[PDB]
RNA sequence: CCGGCCGGGAACUCAAAGGAGACUGCCAGUGAUAAACUGGAGGAAGGUGGGGAUGACGUCAAGUCAUCAUGGCCCUUACGACCAGGGCUACACACGUGCUACAAUGGCGCAUACAAAGAGAAGCGACCUCGCGAGAGCAAGCGGACCUCAUAAAGUGCGUCGUAGUCCGGAUUGGAGUCUGCAACUCGACUCCAUGAAGUCGGAAUCGCUAGUAAUCGUGGAUCAGAAUGCCACGGUGAAUAC
């Protein structure tokens, strides 16, 4: 077990923090800890939504959810209910009046979070993994994407030991801390135990 | 006129002032010989003073603060041969082939993990 | 030393005689980084062995040093699958190394009462040569005698 | 050794030492408090202490009394 | 880890701020040099949960009770799960 | 020089050769030469007897050699006659202030055995 | 006088949040010190980093939490009416204490 | 009021943000006129400047089902749950890793100098009074470059000890206590008085370190009500040697 998560070393370089509110010591638990609740809630209730981010933001006792989604109209429906209805059970669990905002990720191909939920969903609808994992790495290629590896991982095929095969196109230069990587990780659980999905997309140099 | 060198060594500074003027050094409001010329090597801060000489050339204020007593020694003289832009760059040929004007950046190093110390492995057992 | 030839870095001379070989041996004496209490040892011990001498200071240190100064010395070479003891010329640099190494170990060896006492006796011993350190020596030299047929 | 203010007895072995010794010592007390300190009342009693896995008497004497209880029930068997 | 635990773990809490705090007063206050009576040394016939020296500070999110960090209110291990994903702001890998 | 007892110290400071009397190290023997009015760094040997025998009427006043001897195995015979945890722990010859006998109890358990 | 103090993890957010506070009271009411910056407080963690056996793996963490102060002078109706309600930002603690 | 103490000054240390800087860039020589190497100048730094983070494809069916998640199996008036007491601290032994030693380059007493990095609200807790001391009482200031922890210690200058199991060493043990905590018996930490082992440099063997390094000296922090000789950090002094 040996790689850094690479999202982690590129936290102040160019990748971004998913929680952006200053706290002292006294809140600094229960803020992170609220955040743990209403990520864990806002990612159980929207899994049909391809939700890739929640970011939160605390400005002066209150929180700013923002999702970026793939389908933004299914997480604010028909006249935005949904919406209406998820500030005010996140305005129930953080305990501070909730403002929400969804932010439209287009080619959501080239996002990991989606790209491994989509290879996930696909291996637990029990299709082969070759195809799920080569057609990511070739849609994935075909919009941008200077680089992709996808690998999937343990008890692959329902087998009684484990491989991994992963496969990569392109370049993905994991050790350069000026790429723009952006990596997730997803796991699918299948009646043979759970498969991991890791993915690494490389979009640019800086 | 008024002189002034910066004149820093292992985590201490010294600010180092000079008037030409006797062989008087000032240091912390406190002569050479009670600073720390009770102790080891008083001679360093008299070392940029010996390439030319100070026997009544320029009286110096210093004031130097954080460091061991080795460190604000090394300091002073790195702050007095910066301090010798009293006479020109003629100096600071010589008082470059001494050494002197080198900021010796040889700072502690950082104790690392699994490591007793800087560099220190803990003893490993039979193989 | 695979690799990497290397420099060597300049040590400060002495603050009362200006002698960079007995600022050497103030750091051969100086045990856990004190070095202010080694050279307060040297002083006394010089001072007095300047006194007792009556010559100077650092040329009865210089005689006293002179006599225990290696000529040539044994090594290990197992070229052949077999153990010599080869006899090789000491660089001048490693001489008084050795020389301070000696004198500086034997007066740790003596009995007397304080580290000034000890090593001033040990040089006062080694001025007349015949103190512990030329008895080191007179060893490595009866080494490197007997083994001469190796060059 | 401990506490600059007062000595320490569980409040349920003080109603028993006192139930105990106004109605004659008729019989040893199961006691599980081994954190308590023998006062001079508590002479005469047989008071079985817990040691873990059962209550072994003990027979207060008058040089107990600077003392906690559980030091006369020892918790270790050792051969 | 073990739900019994974290449960038993919530019991204590709310004892110790239900009691204590409030009759820890006697601790603090009688406990003195003022007089004495041996009372209130014997009033602590309190359930003894309600002692705050019986929280152990679990992982917020695991219930591990070794491992804690009283910053974070974590263990160290989803200290780091959080810390590289991004959710712990101003965290970062520190090198010197 | 014969103080305390058959205690006979010589030639050594006052409060050093005081400290052979069993049951006054350093502080105790500051407390007699000081309660003495005597100079803490003078030898037996220059020291007048009216002067020994006000050490002689300072020493007295503290339990030294055999009463404190008696004292102490006193008060082990209590605890081992008491049959308590320090006692059986006593009379065992293991240690008694709660330490470690998994290894290391050794000046109370003496020079290994096999 | 009016003393603002604030407080906040990223040092471009911070400077950008302190050149707005400083060009809004100066700009309406008048004599702002500057931004002095007083030391970042650099908070250490060292986790182990396995969830086993294995101390000498640790990774190494840290915290900056950056200050700076503005120390207005002036104590203008204008810049305490223009100095409340006007921040937009999201991660910076301010203490405005008088 | 001799203290940055005040008015004041923004030079300087410094603080933190933004830039410059080091790239074989220049010179000489050697080299396939190539890569480069050796040496020199300038420069704070010279050749990946120092240190860190960063650990390729895979190996050990290496470690973890006890952080968590999880397939299957198994218990489901019990292999689940609550409680008190105990144990994890047991001790003929053996091994690992450390601390303290065996001393005079030191021990003790008096005076006196120079740090860096940190932590702090159910917290750090001045001053002053009491206690030999651990501490206690009243209690400012500080959510903190402002206050507190907090005196750095080795160093230096005097005096003493004088080669003794000794003024070394502190284990062990008796007594008397302080604090935390419902509660120090099993089973804390610290203090005071007394005791004063073993140990005089360690067999075969074995380990770490290439320069602010080893060695040695202190300080801080996390966990934590209280409990470090461990761990993680910080600075002080500061080597030897590399054919």
């Amino acid at each position: 077990g040996q790689k850094v998560h690479p999202n982690g070393i590129r936290l102040g370089i160019v990748k971004p923090w998913n929680s952006t509110w200053f706290a002292n010591t006294k809140e600094f638990a229960d803020n992170l800890d609220s955040d743990f609740k209403v990520r864990q809630y806002l990612t159980k209730e929207l899994a049909k939504a391809s939700v890739s981010r929640i970011v939160i933001e605390r400005p002066a006792k209150s929180i700013r959810v923002t999702i970026h989604t793939a389908r933004p109209g299914i997480v604010i429906g028909k006249k935005g209910e949904d919406v209406e209805k998820l500030r005010k059970v996140v305005a129930d669990i953080a305990g501070v009046p909730a403002q929400i905002n969804i932010a439209e990720v287009r080619k959501p191909e080239l996002d990991a979070k989606l790209v491994a939920d989509s290879i996930t969903s696909q291996l637990e609808r029990r299709v082969m993994f070759r195809r799920a994992m080569k057609r990511a790495v070739q849609n994935a290629m075909r919009l941008g994407a200077k680089g992709i590896k996808v690998e999937v991982s343990g008890r692959l095929g329902g087998a009684e030991i484990a491989r991994t095969e992963w496969y990569r196109e392109g370049r993905v230069p994991l050790h350069t801390l000026r790429a723009d990587i952006d990596y997730n990780t997803s796991e699918a659980h299948t009646t043979y135990g759970v498969i991991g999905v890791k993915v690494w997309i490389f979009k640019g140099e800086i | 006129n008024q002189y002034y060198g910066t004149g820093r060594r292992k985590s201490s500074a010294a600010r180092v002032f000079i008037k030409p003027g006797n062989g008087k050094i000032v240091i912390n409001q406190r002569s050479l010989e009670q600073y720390f010329g009770r102790e080891t090597a008083r001679m360093v801060v008299r070392q940029p003073l010996e390439l030319v000489d100070m026997v009544e050339k320029l009286d110096l204020y210093i004031t130097v603060k954080g460091g061991g007593i080795s460190g604000q020694a090394g300091a002073i003289r790195h702050g007095i041969t910066r301090a010798l832009m009293e006479y020109d760059e003629s100096l600071r040929s010589e008082l470059r082939k001494a050494g002197f004007v080198t900021r010796d950046a040889r700072q502690v190093e950082r104790k690392k993990v699994g490591l007793r110390k800087a560099r220190r492995r803990p003893q490993f057992s039979k193989r | 030393p695979r690799r990497r030839v290397i420099g060597q870095r300049k040590i400060l001379p002495d603050p009362k005689f200006g002698s960079e070989l007995l600022a050497k041996f103030v750091n051969i004496l100086m045990v856990d980084g004190k070095k202010s209490t080694a050279e307060s040892i040297v002083y006394s011990a010089l001072e007095t062995l300047a006194q007792r001498s009556g010559k100077s200071e650092l040329e009865a240190f210089e005689v006293a040093l002179e006599n225990v100064r290696p000529t040539v010395e044994v090594k290990s070479r197992r070229v052949g699958g077999s153990t010599y003891q080869v006899p090789v010329e000491v660089r001048p640099v490693r001489r008084n190394a050795l020389a301070m190494r000696w004198i500086v170990e034997a007066a740790r060896k003596r009995g007397d009462k304080s580290m000034a006492l000890r090593l001033a006796n040990e040089l006062s011993d080694a001025a007349e040569n015949k103190g512990t350190a030329v008895k080191k020596r007179e060893d490595v030299h009866r080494m490197a005698e007997a083994n001469k047929a190796f060059a | 050794r401990s506490l600059k203010k007062g000595p320490f007895i569980d409040l349920h072995l003080l109603k028993k030492v006192e139930k105990a010794v106004e109605s004659g010592d008729k019989k040893p007390l199961r006691t599980w408090s081994r954190r308590s300190t023998i006062f001079p009342n508590m002479i005469g009693l047989t008071i079985a202490v817990h040691n873990g896995r059962q209550h072994v008497p003990v027979f207060v004497t008058d040089e107990m009394v600077g003392h906690k209880l559980g030091e006369f029930a020892p918790t270790r068997t050792y051969r | 880890a073990k739900q019994s635990m974290k449960a038993r773990e919530v019991k204590r809490v709310a004892l110790a701020d239900k009691y204590f705090a409030k009759r820890a007063e006697l601790k603090a206050i009688i406990s003195d040099v003022n007089a004495r009576w041996n009372a209130v040394l014997k009033l602590q016939t309190l359930p003894r949960d309600s002692s705050p020296s019986r929280q152990r500070n679990r992982c917020r999110q695991t219930g591990r009770p070794h491992g804690f960090l009283r910053k974070f209110g974590l263990s160290r291990i989803k200290v780091r799960e959080a810390a590289m994903r991004g959710e712990i702001p101003g965290l970062k890998k520190a090198s010197w | 020089a014969r103080i305390a007892g058959i205690n006979i110290p010589d030639h050594k400071h006052a409060v050093i050769a005081l400290t052979s009397i069993y049951g006054v190290g350093k502080t105790r023997s500051k407390a007699i030469l000081a309660a003495a009015g005597i100079a803490e760094d003078v030898k037996i040997s220059e020291l007048s007897e009216g002067q020994i025998d006000t050490l002689r009427d300072e020493v007295a006043k503290f339990v030294v050699e055999g009463d404190l001897r008696r004292e102490i195995s006193m008060s082990i015979k209590r605890l081992m006659d008491l049959g308590c945890y320090r006692g059986l722990r006593h009379r065992r010859g293991l240690p008694v202030r709660g330490q470690r006998t998994k290894t290391n109890a050794r000046t109370r358990k003496g020079p290994r055995k096999p | 006088r009016i003393r603002i103090r604030l407080k906040a993890f990223d040092h471009r957010l911070i400077d950008q949040a302190t050149a707005e506070i400083v060009e809004t009271a100066k700009r309406t009411g008048a004599q702002v010190r500057g931004p002095i910056p007083l030391p970042t407080r650099k908070e250490r963690f060292t986790v182990l980093i396995s969830p086993h056996v294995n101390k000498d793996a640790r990774d190494q963490y840290e915290i900056r939490t950056h200050l700076r102060l503005v120390d207005i002078v002036e104590p203008t109706e204008k810049t305490v009416d223009a100095l409340m309600r006007l921040d937009l930002a999201a991660g910076v603690d301010v203490q405005i204490s008088l």
